[PDB]
RNA sequence: AAUUUAAUAUAACUAUUAAUAGAAGGUUACUAAUAAAUUAAUAAUUAAUUUUAAAACCUAAAGGUAAACCUUUAUAUUAAUAAUGUUAUGAAUAAUUAUUAAUAAUAAUAAACUAAGUGAACUGAAACAUCU
RNA sequence: AUCAGGAAAAUUAAUGUAUACCGUAAUGUAGACCGACUCAGGUAUGUAAGUAGAGAAUAUGAAGGUGAAUUAGAUAAU
RNA sequence: UAAUCUUAU
């Protein structure tokens, strides 16, 4: 097979900002809570970014008569509702998913493993969704993996000294301030 | 006129397209404007453009004052004192030996000890149609050095004849200018010093007079970045 | 004590008398405004005790 | 356009004669006016009608 | 108004050889102060201008436009005065950055404490006016007060 | 150029 | 006749020139519905009442502070006599921005104490150090 | 020394070919300004290059909106202090003004080409449905 | 009576309140909008002398506002 | 009936 509908999408390539660098124009409330998807979002089969089609999309062809009077018909993939256990997440997810996929799934030994295999094409074939349910899984079986140690009350004690410190000097000082401030350090 | 439109500046784009004009169809817009005009307003002389306008001494061969010979006319080998340079044309008004034409005025514009509407006025000349004189004319001069004029009160070059450049044609000293005027401050109050850069701590300019110095909301000054703003940026 | 009109005209009274401003300054300070006001003549439906 | 009210008179200054002031002197820019309104309207014969 | 006039003949106008707008760096060393003053006098001057220009315009019809040129001067010099009020500022806080920067000052200090300090062949004047310039001590209370004092306990024992 | 011709001539018989 | 000069049916208006023109243009204050206000960007001032009112908020109202002491010798215009000064900034990439050449100036006043410069003493002087 | 032919501009497009690089409009006004740096060449010029100032409002997205409006208030807030200042048996309460700190915002930005999704009909077939 | 008749935005008391901006002409049963025209068309609302009367019908019309970008004659046939 | 699956809180 091939990804031709993934893999020929392309992103807005952003520039590398520096910390002396000025400003851009439009810079967002929230930060990013994920990281950015190579293949961004697909921007066809929009039902299929909510769920794991397994690069599935939707096929326009003809149908085709006694006459071969050709009419032109679409051919959706089997999609289905299925909530699947997570053992990294220990809780069930539910989403679309085409027969296919879940299939695969259930010859991988689990939807974890599924959404973890190393190759590209698993990748391609995760979606934005699949890729931010990774994106979970991976990041909880680090933390299981790492706690860590294997400093916040040492930074709490010292607070109210740096406070009183700087009213001392003159000025007032709040928490998130004082977090910003160490975090580096 | 009844006008109103001097305290603003509206139908902004068609003035702008009015006033800057295609060029090809300068002769277009002129003709009707030439029509216009009575004869004793009107000028021979092409209205040169602002870009195309001798603003330095240097681009200007003459200054009003000098005595230049009349060439390439009716009144040709004449010698003439320039009185005053046209600015849009770019060209020079000669005193009574220079060129004229005879026209009739009206009585809104009669000098006193006149008898007819008709009144003798000196056309405008160029540059290229007459040359200087020192009695000896010029060819052509060049400027090679510049120096401080007390008179002029400016750094004006050195008119010297083309060829040899040591035959220096010196500048015709202007007229006192004795001012005696009440919106014009006199030389020692107009540059005592009052201001001197002393204090790190305290600010020369109070801070409620910032808004009016510099626009605290403007759109072009961008802010710089930090760490905790990259790393929100970035996935 | 007293309405807001008859305050209001007390307030003005006692900034004239003060040589001070007959009204309330604002905050919003401006060292240094642009803005010219052109004098006009007086038309007939005004007195000699106004200005536009 | 705002009028106000003050509390000493005032009356301008009464406006010059033509031959006084060079300026406020309208016979010259009417009469100019007069004079292109004429010949850019004129026509055909007359542009051999006097000027006024 | 200008002595009464309804308006200003040519003859009344300053003429155009004798008057010249204000240069920058003239404007560059006048006081705040000085500077407001001259401003609100253009300002004045503009008005003036502003009621005879708009009579001459809309009344007689005129292209004369003395008046729109003294007009046009006077907002000249007023943008000058405003660029170098911005350009004083700006200058003042480029002085503050550079100080904040730590090494940087006390090699200023070490030069001050060289040359004009210390030495001999006044001292309690340059003193005062230091005092002025670099903390915040005239004859309140900061750590830069705090800070200029000690540098000042220290010049006193070095001396 | 004219007017400004004139102006000049006004001047110089008033002075 | 509406104007008596012209008793002969020409093609001319009751009033005006032409009828038609380009009615994509920007409204103003006067066009428009009575629900219709454009406003004049005059009253950005205090604060709309609930009852339709209205309530001033006095630090958001624009004084305009004149000095206290005028310095009337200060004028519009400069004497011609004057020459236009002129200042050089050599050594210092910065220029008057230069934090440097404050520096410099600092240093210069602490040590003589509002001395004037060549410009502000001689009048015949047309070039300048600050 | 004059005129004349041809060539050359800030002052045409179009077509080819070679080289090169990959970019504000509008409205109306409290008009929307610029300052400098050395290097070389030539005291002042001039080139190049570095920097710097100001730049109203509108052009989907602070939030509206019947574009150039209005609403919101960073000439703000939170402080802390400084001082005149008040209820108050210094003294805790505030009132400015003034400093200083700390806390935010500032989308007009092309069209052509390219890639992808969807995908005609007339017409052709001398008709016409397959096909085009 | 049946035809069953909108929405949505506190209280005292204390203390304030130096009063924003915007429409404001004239035209609106029309020559000043819509109808290609100074177009017998179209164009929302309250008033709308008195005397009459059932009445805003109909007559008149105090006051007001008009008498018009065609006149002057002529008045055959039509 | 912990396949799907509707509704409500």
């Amino acid at each position: 097979r091939q990804w031709r509908l993934i893999e020929t999408r392309k992103i807005a390539k952003q520039p590398n900002y520096q910390v002396g660098d000025a400003k851009p124009l439009h810079m967002p409330k929230e930060r990013k809570k994920f990281p950015d998807y190579k293949y961004g979002e697909s921007n066809i089969f929009k039902q299929s970014n909510k769920g794991l089609y397994g690069g599935s999309f939707v096929q326009f062809g003809n149908n085709i008569s006694e006459s071969k009077a050709k009419t032109r018909k679409k051919w959706l993939p089997n999609v289905v509702k299925k909530g699947l256990w997570s053992e990294t997440l220990n809780r069930k997810i539910s989403i679309k998913m085409t027969a296919k996929v879940l299939k695969t799934i259930s010859k991988e030994g689990g939807i974890d493993n599924y959404l973890t295999k190393e190759k590209s094409a698993r990748i391609k074939e995760l979606g934005p969704t699949g890729w931010k349910l990774r994106y979970r899984v991976l990041k909880r079986k680090d933390e299981i993996e790492n706690p860590p140690h294997k400093r916040r009350r040492l930074m709490s004690f010292l607070y109210p000294l740096e406070k009183l410190e700087y009213r001392s000097v003159g000025k007032d000082l709040n928490y998130k301030k004082f977090v910003e401030l160490f975090a580096d350090v | 006129s009844g006008s109103y439109q001097h305290l603003s500046n509206v139908g902004s784009r068609v003035m702008k397209r009015l006033g800057n004009r295609p060029k090809n169809f300068l002769p277009h817009s002129e003709k009707f404007i030439k029509k216009s005009t009575p004869e004793f307003m009107k000028s021979d002389l092409k209205e040169v453009d602002e870009k195309t306008s001798f603003k330095s001494e240097k681009e200007w061969k003459f200054i009003p004052g000098d005595r230049v010979v009349v060439m390439s006319g009716a009144s040709k080998g004449n010698i003439a004192v320039i009185k005053s340079f046209d600015k849009r044309t770019n060209s020079f008004i000669l005193d009574e030996n220079g060129p004229t034409k005879t026209v009739p005025v009206p009585k809104q514009f009669w000098l006193e000890g006149q008898t007819s509407h008709m009144i003798t006025i000196p056309v405008s000349i160029l540059g290229k149609d007459l040359r200087l004189v020192a009695t000896v004319a010029v060819r052509d001069v060049s400027f090679n050095g510049s120096y401080y004029d007390a008179d002029y009160k400016k750094v004006m070059p050195y008119r010297c004849v083309k060829g040899q450049p040591d035959l220096i044609i010196p500048w015709p000293k202007p007229d006192p200018i004795d001012v005696q005027t009440n919106l014009a401050t006199d030389p020692v109050i107009a540059r005592e010093q009052t201001f001197w850069v002393d204090s790190v701590v305290r600010n020369p300019i109070p801070k409620k007079a910032i808004p009016s110095i510099r626009n605290p909301h403007s759109k072009y000054k961008r802010g710089t970045l930090t760490a905790k703003d990259i790393a929100k940026l970035v996935a | 004590d007293i309405n807001v009109s008859e305050k209001i005209y007390k307030w003005t009274k006692a900034g004239i008398e003060q040589g001070k401003e007959h009204f309330k300054v604002g905050g919003n300070k401006v060292y240094f405004p642009k803005a010219r006001i052109i004098l006009l003549r007086p038309n007939a439906k005004h007195t000699p005790y106004q200005a536009k | 356009k705002m009028t106000i009210e003050m509390e000493e008179p005032f009356i301008w200054p009464e406006e010059p004669r033509p031959d006084e002031n060079s300026f406020w002197d309208s016979t010259t820019p009417d009469n100019m006016e007069k004079y292109r309104e004429e010949r850019l309207n004129c026509l055909g014969s007359d542009a051999n009608k006097p000027g006024t | 108004f200008s002595n009464k006039k309804f308006i200003r003949s040519a003859d009344d106008l300053p003429p155009s050889s004798h008057i010249r707008p204000w240069s920058i760096p003239e404007l560059r060393h006048k006081s705040f102060n000085d500077l407001h003053s001259l401003w609100y006098n253009c300002l004045r001057e503009q008005n003036v201008l502003a009621r005879e220009n708009h009579l001459l315009k809309n009344i007689v019809g005129s292209t004369h436009d003395e008046f729109s040129e003294l007009s046009n001067s006077i907002r000249t010099t007023m943008w000058q005065i405003r660029h170098v009020l911005n350009e004083r500022e700006l200058a003042y806080s480029a002085s503050r950055e550079f100080l904040q920067d730590e090494s940087e000052r006390k090699k200023f200090l070490d030069t001050l404490a060289n040359d004009y300090f210390l030495n001999k062949d006044e001292v309690a004047s340059m003193l005062t006016r230091f005092q002025l310039a670099i903390f915040g001590i005239s004859e309140t209370v900061d750590i830069n007060f705090i800070d200029g004092i000690k540098f000042l306990a220290n010049l006193k024992l070095q001396r | 150029d004219f007017m400004s011709w004139f102006k000049r001539k006004k001047q110089e018989e008033h002075q | 006749l509406t104007r008596p000069w012209k008793k002969y049916r020409d093609g001319e208006l009751f009033y005006g020139l032409s009828k038609v023109g380009n009615k994509r243009v920007p409204l103003t204050t006067k066009q428009g519905n009575k629900t219709m206000y454009k406003g004049t960007r005059a009253s950005g001032i205090g604060r709309h009442t609930k009852f339709g009112g209205y309530v001033i908020n006095w630090k958001k109202v624009r004084t305009y502070v004149t000095p206290d002491m005028v310095n009337f010798e200060l004028k519009p215009y400069v004497n011609a006599n004057v020459p236009p000064l002129k200042h050089e900034f050599k050594g210092f990439s910065g220029g008057p921005l230069d934090p440097r050449l404050q520096l410099l100036k600092i240093k210069e006043y602490i040590v003589n104490g509002r001395v004037q410069s060549e410009g502000a003493t001689d009048t015949s002087c047309y070039k300048e150090r600050g």
